[PDB]
C-alpha cells in the first residue's frame, strides 16, 4: 500500500527536475528554470496534502545528503511518526545512469552534484513547512542551517534564483511566530535577522539579480515598518538599485507601496499620490492578489481626504470590496460637510477596527482637515464674505480663531485668496483666466515625455521575442 | 585567466556588429529613396 | 454616480413645502 | 574573477541588440 | 541613585543641590568607567537581573545629563545623551521598563523635532510606539506636541497659545523649548500677514503677537525690516532670487525656451 | 539599533572614549552604516588629527561607508591608510571586493603612465599603498603553485 505511493509522487518530482538539470548545464539560460519555478509553488503545495510526507523521504535517500541527515528527521519527530521501515537503502531510482546522479563518481568525489542538490534540497523543505504551519524551534532550526550555506557557495548567475524565494518564507515564518507568542527570545532574533538581510544584499549587488533585489528590497522595507527607522528607509531608498526590467508585476506593486507610506508622513502627498495609483494598475486581478487590493485601495482613501480634495465618490460602489470600506465613506462625509460632532462619533465606533491597519493615526489629524476642506468649499460658493457669516455656518467658536485659520490655508497656495480686515470681507484673489499664463505649458510638456517614453520600450518589447524564431530551424 | 580574458574580447565583437547595424538603419533609408524614386 | 448617487441628497424634502409658509405670510 | 562579474551582464545585453535589431535591418 | 563605593553613582547626588557646572566636569570620568563595563550595551550575556548596576546605572546617569541640558539650554546637548538612551530602551519591545524620566525625555524629544520643524522624524514614531491610544491621549506629556502641531497647522491661535504660556506643566521641564516654540509661530505669522494683508494696525495685531506694549511688536519690525507707515505696518511682499533648486524646472527667467527644447529633442527621438 | 549613541562620543576630548566609540563602529557595520553617511565629514576629520593615532582603524570604517553604499571608487582610496590594519587572508566580502578593485585602480595608473615611464612602480609616481596590496597576491599565488594568475596579472 505505501510502498506504491512514494514512487508515483517522487517520479512526478524527479521528471520536473531533470527538466531544470539539462538547461543549466547549456551556456547561460536564465529564464528557463523560472518558468517552471512559477508552477512549482502551485503544484507543490497541492502534492504535499496528497500521499502524505513520504514523497520527500525517499527524494533525500535518492540523491546524496551533504546536510540533510539529520534534517528529515528532526522534521519528522514533532509528528510523532511511525516506523515504516522507511530507512534509507531500499528505494533506489539512480541504478547508474548518467542523469540519474551516477553514484560511483559521486561517491568518489571525483564530480561535485551538491551545487544543483543542496541547493534544491532548501527549496523542498520550505515548501512543506507552510503547508502545516509549524513554528518554535523548527522556524529557527532551518534558519541558522541555511546562512552558513549560502555564504560558502559563490553564488553563480543560476544559483541566486535558487535562494531568491526562500527570504520571503524565513520572513514570514519570523512575522508569525512573533504576533503568535511575544517574548525576549523573540527580539534577539530579530537583530541576527536585520545583519543577514544586509550582508547577502551586498553580496547580490554585484551579479545584479533582478529578481533577488526585488525580493530583498520588499522584505526590508516591510522590516523598517516593523523596526520604526526612517533613517534606514530614506537612505535605502535614496540609491534606487531596483531594476524595472525583468521583475515581475506582482514584485512591482509591493515596492510602490510601501513608497507611499514612506512619503505620507513627509506631508509631501504629489509623488506618494502616483505610487498607490500605480501600484494598483501593476497587481493583479485574480483573488490571491485581492489581499494586496484590499489594503491599497485602503490606504488611496485616506490620501486624497489629507490632501484637502475630495477623491472619487463612485469608486466605492463599483467595487465588490465596499464592505470594508464602508468606515472610509463616513470620514470623507464628515469632512465634506464640516460637521463638528459628527467626525468625533464616526472614529468612535470603528476605533477598535482601526487599530489593525494602523490608520487611526491618519484618522486622528482629519479633525483639522475638517475646516480645511469647509473653508474651500465656503470660498467658492462665496467670493467676498463678512467674517461672522462663516460662524453661523460650521459653529466655530469666535470671529477671531476663523479670520487666522484662513491665512494658514493660503500657505500651500489652496485658497489664494486676501483678507481684508478694514472692510471687514474676504476677497478671493483668483480671477482664473490662466489660458494666458504658461501654466499650462509645463504639464503639456510632460505629456509628450510620456508619449515617447512607452514608444522606446514598445520596440524593446515586442521584438524581443522573435529572436528566437529567426535561430530555430522553420518547415 | 586564459578563458578569463576570452569573454573580454567578445563583449568587442558584440559590439562591432551593433554599432554597424546601428549605422547601417539609418543609410538604408537613403537607398530606399534610390530604389522607389527610380524605378 | 459621479456625486450624485453616492450621497444621494438628503434635503429638499419638509423644507420645501417650509417655503410657502414665509411666502403666504410676509407678503 | 571579480572584473569578469561586472563585465558579466554584457554577454546579454550586447547579443540581443543585435538579434533584435537584425529583423528590423533585414526588414529595410 | 547613593554613591558608596564609586563615584560613578555621585553625579545624581550633586544633581539636587544645583551647580551644574561641576556636574559636567564629572561626567568624562563616569563614561571611562562605562567603557571596561561590558554590561552598557545589551547583549545575550544577560538573562534576568532586577537590582542595579546593569540597567539601572546605564539609564540613571543618562536621564541625569538629558535634563541638564534643558536648565542650562543646551540643545546639542541632548540630541546625544536621548539618542544614547534611545536605543538602551528597547531593542524590539520592552515592557519592563516603567518610570517617571522615561515619558519625560520621549516628550522632550518631540518638542526638539518641532523647535528645528522637523517633518521626517515627528510624524513617524506616533505609529511606531506600543501604545497608539492611552499613550497618546491620557498621557499629558506624549499629548503636549500632538495638540500643539495639530492646533498649528489648523490655524487657530487662540486656545494653541494657552498651552505655551498659562499650561501646567511648561513651567518646568517644557519652558525650555517654549522660546522657540513661540518663535516658531511668530514667524509664520509674520510671513501671513505678508501675503493676506497689504497693511494693518497696530493695535489689532498686538492681540495676535500677544505683547502687551505697542514698541514690542515694532522692536520686529526694524530687524525684519517692515515697511512703517502711520498707524499701521506695509508689507510689499518682497521674494528672493529665483526658486529652489533643480535647474531648468520652475526657476530662471524665460522658461518658454527650455519648453521649446522640450518639443524639439524629444521630437527626434520619435525615429530613434 | 540606531549609529547616533556610537557616533556622538566623538564631539568630547578624550583618549578612551575615542577609541571606544570607533571599535563600536567596526564590530557592527552592515546594522549601522545607514546613519555614518550624514556623520561621514564628521569622521574623515579626525584623521589629518595627530593626535588621534586610531586613524588606520578610522580610514579602515570611512572605506566601508562608500563601499556600503555602493560606490568602489572611493571605497578603496580610504582603505589604503590602515596600513597593518588591512586583511589580507581573511577571504571575507571586503576583503575579495577592495583588493580586486585595487587591481583595477593598479591597471588604470599603469597603461596611462607607462608612456611617460616605465618605471613609476619604483618610483613614487604611483601610491605604494597600492604597489604594497599588489605584491601581497603575488606571493598569494605562488604558494597555489598557478603560473597563471601570478604573472597573468602582472601584464
Amino acid at each position: 500500500l505505501h510502498h506504491s505511493e512514494k514512487k508515483y509522487a517522487e517520479e512526478d518530482q524527479v521528471q520536473e527536475l531533470l527538466k531544470v538539470l539539462n538547461e543549466i548545464s547549456k551556456t547561460t539560460l536564465t529564464l528557463d528554470p523560472r518558468y517552471i519555478w512559477r508552477s512549482l509553488k502551485d503544484l507543490s503545495s497541492l502534492r504535499n496534502q496528497e500521499l502524505l510526507n513520504a514523497e520527500t523521504l525517499c527524494f533525500t535517500v535518492n540523491v546524496l545528503y551533504p546536510d540533510s541527515s539529520s534534517f528529515k528527521k528532526n522534521l519528522l519527530k514533532f509528528i510523532t511518526s511511525n516506523h515504516k521501515s522507511s530507512v534509507p537503502g531500499s528505494a533506489e531510482l539512480r541504478n547508474s545512469y548518467p542523469a540519474s546522479f551516477y553514484s560511483v563518481n559521486t561517491e568518489k568525489k571525483t564530480i561535485e552534484v551538491t551545487a544543483e542538490i543542496n541547493c534544491f534540497m532548501h527549496l523542498l523543505v520550505q515548501l512543506f513547512l507552510w503547508d502545516s504551519k509549524e513554528l518554535e524551534q523548527l522556524v529557527e532550526f532551518n534558519r541558522k542551517v541555511v546562512i552558513p550555506n549560502l555564504l560558502c557557495y559563490y553564488n553563480l548567475r543560476s544559483l541566486n534564483l535558487i535562494n531568491a524565494k526562500l527570504w520571503f518564507y524565513i520572513y514570514l515564518s519570523h512575522e508569525t511566530l512573533a504576533r503568535s507568542s511575544e517574548e525576549i527570545n523573540s527580539d534577539n532574533q530579530n537583530i541576527i535577522l536585520r545583519s543577514t538581510m544586509m550582508k547577502f544584499l551586498k553580496i547580490a549587488s554585484l551579479k545584479h539579480d533582478n529578481e533577488t533585489k526585488a525580493m530583498l528590497i520588499n522584505l526590508i522595507l516591510r522590516d523598517f515598518l516593523n523596526n520604526g527607522e526612517v533613517d534606514s528607509a530614506s537612505d535605502f531608498i535614496s540609491k534606487l538599485e531596483y531594476p524595472h526590467t525583468d521583475v515581475s508585476s506582482s514584485l512591482e506593486a509591493r515596492y510602490f507601496f510601501y513608497l507611499s507610506k514612506i512619503n505620507a508622513i513627509q506631508l509631501d502627498y504629489s509623488t506618494a499620490n502616483e505610487y498607490i495609483i500605480a501600484a494598483i494598475r501593476k497587481a493583479p486581478h485574480n483573488s490571491k492578489s485581492l489581499g494586496f487590493l484590499q489594503q491599497s485601495n485602503k490606504l488611496h482613501c485616506c490620501i486624497q481626504l489629507l490632501m484637502g480634495d475630495i477623491p472619487e465618490l463612485s469608486f466605492f460602489h463599483q467595487s465588490n470590496m465596499q464592505k470594508s470600506l464602508l468606515p472610509y465613506y463616513h470620514l470623507t462625509k464628515a469632512v465634506k460637510l464640516g460637521d463638528l460632532k459628527k467626525f468625533t462619533s464616526t472614529i468612535t465606533k470603528y476605533k477598535q477596527l482601526l487599530l489593525k491597519d494602523d490608520t487611526y493615526q491618519l484618522c486622528v489629524r482629519l479633525r483639522s482637515n475638517v475646516i480645511k476642506t469647509g473653508i474651500r468649499i465656503i470660498s467658492l460658493t462665496y467670493k467676498k464674505i463678512s467674517l461672522r457669516d462663516i460662524c453661523l455656518k460650521l459653529n466655530l467658536d469666535s470671529e477671531q480663531t476663523v479670520e487666522y485659520m484662513v491665512s494658514r490655508a493660503i500657505r500651500d497656495g489652496v485658497i489664494e485668496a486676501k483678507i481684508n480686515h478694514e472692510d471687514g470681507f474676504i476677497e478671493t484673489t483668483e480671477l482664473l483666466n490662466i489660458y494666458d499664463s504658461e501654466d499650462p505649458q509645463q504639464v503639456f510638456d510632460e505629456r509628450i515625455k510620456f508619449a515617447n517614453q512607452l514608444h522606446d520600450e514598445y520596440l524593446v518589447s515586442m521584438r524581443y521575442p522573435e529572436d528566437k524564431k529567426t535561430q530555430q530551424n522553420e518547415k | 585567466y586564459f578563458k578569463l580574458k576570452k569573454l573580454e574580447k567578445e563583449y568587442e565583437l558584440l559590439t562591432l556588429q551593433e554599432d554597424y547595424i546601428k549605422d547601417e538603419q539609418r543609410h538604408l533609408k537613403r537607398e530606399l529613396k534610390r530604389a522607389q524614386e527610380e524605378v | 454616480e459621479n456625486w450624485d448617487d453616492v450621497e444621494v441628497d438628503d434635503d429638499f424634502t419638509n423644507e420645501l413645502k417650509a417655503e410657502l409658509d414665509r411666502y403666504k405670510r410676509e407678503n | 574573477e571579480q572584473k569578469i562579474q561586472e563585465t558579466e551582464l554584457k554577454i546579454r545585453s550586447k547579443t540581443e541588440n543585435v538579434r533584435r535589431l537584425e529583423a528590423q535591418r533585414n526588414a529595410l | 541613585m547613593p554613591s558608596l563605593a564609586e563615584l560613578t553613582k555621585s553625579l545624581s547626588i550633586a544633581f539636587e543641590n544645583g551647580d551644574y557646572a561641576a556636574c559636567e566636569k564629572l561626567l568624562p570620568p563616569i563614561k571611562i568607567e562605562l567603557i571596561k563595563n561590558n554590561l552598557l550595551i545589551p547583549d545575550l550575556s544577560i538573562q534576568n537581573d532586577i537590582y542595579l548596576n546593569d540597567l539601572m546605572i546605564t539609564k540613571r546617569i543618562l536621564e541625569v545629563g538629558a535634563l541638564a541640558s534643558i536648565q542650562t539650554f543646551n540643545f546639542d546637548s541632548f540630541e546625544n545623551y536621548f539618542n544614547q538612551l534611545k536605543p538602551y530602551y528597547f531593542s524590539n519591545n520592552h515592557k519592563l521598563s516603567e518610570s517617571d524620566k522615561k515619558s519625560k525625555l520621549i516628550s522632550l524629544y518631540l518638542l526638539n523635532l518641532l523647535s528645528q520643524n522637523n517633518t521626517t522624524k515627528f510624524h513617524s514614531e506616533l505609529q511606531y510606539l506600543d501604545k497608539h491610544i492611552k499613550n497618546l491621549e491620557d498621557d499629558s506629556l506624549l499629548s503636549y506636541p500632538i495638540k500643539l502641531d495639530r492646533w498649528l497647522m489648523e490655524g487657530s491661535y487662540q486656545k494653541a497659545w494657552d498651552l505655551l504660556q498659562s499650561g501646567s506643566q511648561n513651567i518646568s521641564e517644557f519652558d525650555s523649548f517654549t522660546d522657540i516654540l513661540k518663535s516658531a509661530i511668530r514667524d509664520e505669522i509674520a510671513k501671513n500677514t505678508e501675503l493676506s494683508y497689504d497693511f494693518l494696525p497696530l493695535s489689532n495685531i498686538k492681540a495676535l503677537l500677544f505683547f502687551n506694549n505697542e514698541k514690542e511688536t515694532e522692536k520686529f519690525a526694524l530687524e525684519r525690516n517692515w515697511p512703517i507707515v502711520n498707524s499701521k505696518v506695509y508689507f510689499n511682499n518682497q521674494s528672493k532670487e529665483k526658486a529652489d533648486y533643480e535647474d531648468e524646472m520652475m526657476h530662471e527667467e524665460d522658461q518658454k525656451t527650455n519648453i521649446i527644447e522640450k518639443a524639439m529633442d524629444y521630437a527626434i527621438s520619435i525615429e530613434n | 539599533t540606531t549609529a547616533a549613541p556610537l557616533l556622538a562620543l566623538l564631539r568630547e576630548n578624550q583618549d578612551s572614549v575615542k577609541t571606544y566609540a570607533l571599535e563600536s563602529i567596526n564590530n557592527v557595520v552592515d546594522q549601522l552604516w545607514s546613519e555614518i553617511s550624514n556623520e561621514l565629514p564628521d569622521i574623515e576629520a579626525l584623521y589629518d588629527d595627530d593626535t588621534f593615532s586610531d586613524r588606520e582603524m578610522a580610514a579602515l570604517i570611512a572605506s566601508k561607508v562608500y563601499y556600503n553604499l555602493g560606490e568602489y571608487e572611493s571605497a578603496v582610496k580610504y582603505a589604503l591608510a590602515a596600513k597593518d590594519r588591512f586583511d589580507i587572508d581573511e577571504k571575507s566580502q571586503f576583503v575579495e571586493t577592495i583588493v580586486s578593485k585595487s587591481i583595477e585602480m593598479y591597471v588604470q595608473e599603469a597603461s596611462k603612465q607607462y608612456t611617460k615611464d616605465e618605471q613609476f612602480y619604483t618610483k613614487d609616481i604611483i601610491d605604494p599603498k597600492l604597489t604594497s596590496i599588489f605584491e601581497r597576491m603575488i606571493e598569494k599565488c605562488l604558494k597555489a603553485s598557478e603560473l597563471k594568475l601570478a604573472l597573468g596579472i602582472a601584464l
